[PDB]
RNA sequence: GGUGAAAUUCUUGGAUUUAUUGAAGACUAACUACUGCGAAAGCAUUUGCCAAGGACGUUUUCAUUAAUCAAGAACGAAAGUUAGGGGAUCGAAGAUGAUCAGAUACCGUCGUAGUCUUAACCAUAAACUAUGCCGACUAGGGAUCGGGUGGUGUUUUUUUAAUGACCCACUCGGCACCUUACGAGAAAUCAAAGUCUUUGGGUUCUGGGGGGAGUAUGGUCGCAAGGCUGAAACUUAAAGGAAUUG
């Protein structure tokens, strides 16, 4: 039967979508099938900021850091300790945590 | 992996660092800082002629080392050796830049991005590419969380700043641009003059490249250093 | 998040520099945040 | 009274370069990457083999008369995996301790305009 | 020959398959203050001390 | 079978029955 | 370099890496969303030109010109065909290294046709909302896109105007969504899949157990590949849908 109202994606009105290229195979995935996530991390990790703070040549320093936004494919989110498997009625849950 | 090359030769020990002396870099004088840094060459030989092994290097540096103030951080110039004169050689300006980092944290969805660039010509037949960028806002008081504009408040905002940028660029030779940039007043009539359509955050402009140059006129680089 | 960010440097405690290389030192990169007349008379 | 140099770590899988060179970047020096100093040929990006190849550089930069750098993070851009590997941090982490002096930490990686095609298929790299 | 001493001042818990090994944070004696990640072959409590033929370590799970 | 390879292995058969029924006429 | 691990491959003739340029062709990131336009397939850089379109507004005009439609017509992803151009990437074939009992597969490295464009074909798709179009009525809730109306509402310009951008209320049209089930359904589920044994709003197309079979044959279109139309002999008592417990 029918698993998703939706039925994987966000295809209203659209015909079309264009798709993206998974981070982790390269596989051709439609951009509003895709389970997008955005991972900000600072320039230098957090182990070594009191060591690179000690190093610096300036008195202030603002950390860079680094902003990628990643596509996954659904095989390589279920993989990858990502939104794996959700029972029915949560499912229908679309609230992030 | 040492044990991996087959072979290291197809057919089939001189340290260059004492051969190497140093040299340094001055900026233009429409900068706080003039030193900059120091280079590396060979020793001037009677045929290599070390002098024009050095001549075209572009130095990457920050606008916050030239000015000393952070606030210019992200801020990226490109200066160009053009003129060497005994350990002391000169530099002209060749090109702003922005950071990745900073470019990225302005780059924000549930907002629209206006990109506009340029093309035009100084006064000294200097061919600059200038570029802008600029981020609609939610307003105080707004309930709706998105802030989108309407595609033709955008094309009346790049017919905008595509004029300004063209005004500003005939008008400046080449310093009075480097002298309008770094305090960041390009930014201040973009703002004033797209107020009307629609608010517009972040209009920190964008890079500026050169394109092509005149002759040398070698009096020109020494009005910036001496 | 986007907008939260940490600062790196010199200052990631303010004490009496009693060597005058220490004072030397301290004036030259830029770090003195005070200086006060001694309390005693002369 | 610091000489500046800039560190260039390539912070890819399967590797990890660090390089110094010049302000300009024209004339380089102690590139020294993670493959010579393990002999495994698996773990050339380790942050083992990072942090050894950075302790080497800044010993070459020393006794060349670098005492600052600024460094440039670096993955491998373009099309490819465009995440900083494993080597990045450590590689970060040991010249700080060796006596360099750090400023301007930025990332370099190349990122497209969405340029040509990946590689693989548009079915993946099935495994 | 150098060899670093370290005092264990907190257990992370245990790692490896087997669950033979167990992750540590370790506080130096000399160069008080100064606290990295490592793990442990053996039994290790509260108040132990380490000795490490190097201290340019962080601890990642097995 | 999969009904793409049966669809595919009925249209060669026609190809081979086309070309062998063309030796006559 | 690649990989779970390696090997093929390139390297002291300087590989990988750094800098400065140049050339080529493709693509149009981040913004980018239960968002927009189009009959669908589809369409995402700037600017100029060309012609078109929907919704809204209207105390403008015509006056039943309409709805669905055999025959017939236009458009129609990708792949494929023909002829020039272009040919950077990626890559049906092919070549190689690995894994394997085998591996002419998955994985690695190369690599033709193709991928792009121009002129002409093809006429397919899980071409999907697996849900024909037009019309009416039936339960609540907010958001959002386009237009309009009102409000001494907020902000900015030139404190101040008009505007613009927001805020509140209303309205027309649109992509959808949340809750419930009066109602439907075999159920999954459904504001239509409701107003259907208390069975008639109008109209088009299609199906009649499973195979054999979208096969044979005959037409017809196509350069071809193929598309459209399309049986019978024979065989069979189950195939199949949705849920339950293991
Ligand atoms: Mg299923
Ligand atoms: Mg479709
Ligand atoms: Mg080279
Ligand atoms: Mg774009
Ligand atoms: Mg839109
Ligand atoms: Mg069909
Ligand atoms: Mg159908
Ligand atoms: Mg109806
Ligand atoms: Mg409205
Ligand atoms: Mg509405
Ligand atoms: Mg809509
Ligand atoms: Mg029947
Ligand atoms: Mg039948
Ligand atoms: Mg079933």
């Amino acid at each position: 039967p029918k698993k998703r109202a939706s039925n994987g994606r966000n295809k209203k009105g659209r015909g079309h979508v264009k798709p993206v290229r998974c981070v982790n195979c390269s596989k051709s995935i439609p951009k509003d099938k895709a389970i997008k996530r955005m991972a900000i991390r600072n320039i230098v990790e957090a182990a070594a900021v009191r060591d690179l703070s000690e190093a610096s040549v300036y008195p202030e320093y603002a950390l860079p850091k680094t902003y990628n936004k990643l596509h996954y494919c659904v095989s390589c989110a279920i993989h990858a300790r990502i939104v794996r498997v959700r029972s029915r009625e949560d499912r229908k849950n679309r609230a992030p945590p | 992996a040492v044990g991996k090359n087959k072979r290291l030769s197809k057919g089939k020990v001189v340290d260059p660092f004492t051969r190497k002396e140093w040299f340094d870099i001055k900026a233009p004088s429409t900068f706080e800082n003039r030193n900059v840094g120091k280079t590396l060459v060979n020793k001037s030989t009677g045929l290599k002629s070390a002098s024009d092994a050095l001549k075209g290097r572009v130095v990457e540096v920050c606008l916050a080392d030239l000015q000393g103030s952070e606030d210019h951080s992200f801020r990226k110039i490109k200066l160009r050796v053009d003129e060497v004169q005994g350990k002391n050689l000169l530099t002209n300006f060749h090109g702003m830049d922005f950071t990745t980092d900073k470019l990225r944290s302005m780059v924000r969805k549930w907002q629209t991005l206006i990109e506009a660039n340029v093309t035009v010509k100084t006064s000294d037949d200097y061919v600059l590419r200038i570029f802008a960028i600029a981020f609609t806002r939610k307003q105080a008081n707004q309930v709706k969380r998105h802030s989108y504009a309407q595609s033709s408040h955008i094309r009346a905002i790049r017919k905008v700043i595509s004029e300004i940028l063209t005004k500003e660029v005939q008008g400046s030779t080449l310093a009075q641009l480097t002298s309008k940039l770094i305090p960041e007043v390009i930014n201040k009539e973009i703002e004033n003059a797209t107020k009307d359509i629609f608010p517009l955050q972040n209009i920190h402009v964008r890079k500026v490249k050169l394109l092509k140059q005149p002759k040398f006129d070698v009096g020109a680089l020494m009005a910036l250093h001496g | 998040d986007w907008d939260t960010n940490t600062i790196i440097g010199s200052r990631a405690r303010a004490n009496v520099a009693r060597s005058q290389g220490q004072i030397n030192a301290a004036r030259r990169q830029g770090l003195v945040v005070s200086v006060d007349k001694k309390y005693g008379s002369t | 009274s610091q000489v500046f140099g800039v560190a260039r770590i390539y912070a890819s899988f399967n590797d990890t370069f660090v390089h110094v060179t010049d302000l300009s970047g024209k004339e380089t020096i102690a590139r020294v990457t993670g493959g010579m100093k393990v002999k495994a040929d698996r773990d050339e990006s380790s942050p083992y083999a990072a942090m050894l190849a950075a302790q080497d550089v800044a010993a070459k930069c020393k006794e060349v008369g670098i005492t600052a750098v600024h460094v440039k993070i670096r993955a491998t851009g373009g099309t490819r995996t465009k995440t900083p590997g494993p080597g990045g941090q450590a590689a970060l982490r040991a010249l700080a301790r060796s006596g360099l002096r750090i400023g301007r930490i930025e990332d370099v990686t190349p990122v497209p305009s969405d340029s040509t095609r990946k590689k693989g298929g548009r079915r993946g790299r099935r495994l | 020959t150098p060899v670093t001493l370290a005092k264990v001042i907190k257990v992370l818990g245990r790692t490896g398959s087997r669950g033979g090994v167990t992750q540590v944070r370790v506080e130096f004696l000399e160069d008080t203050s100064r606290t990295i990640v490592r793990n442990v072959k053996g039994p290790v409590r509260e108040n132990d001390i380490l000795v490490l033929m190097e201290s340019e370590r962080e601890a990642r799970r097995l | 079978m999969r009904a793409k390879w049966r669809k595919k292995r009925t249209r060669r058969l026609k190809r081979k029955r086309r070309k062998v029924r063309a030796r006559s006429k």
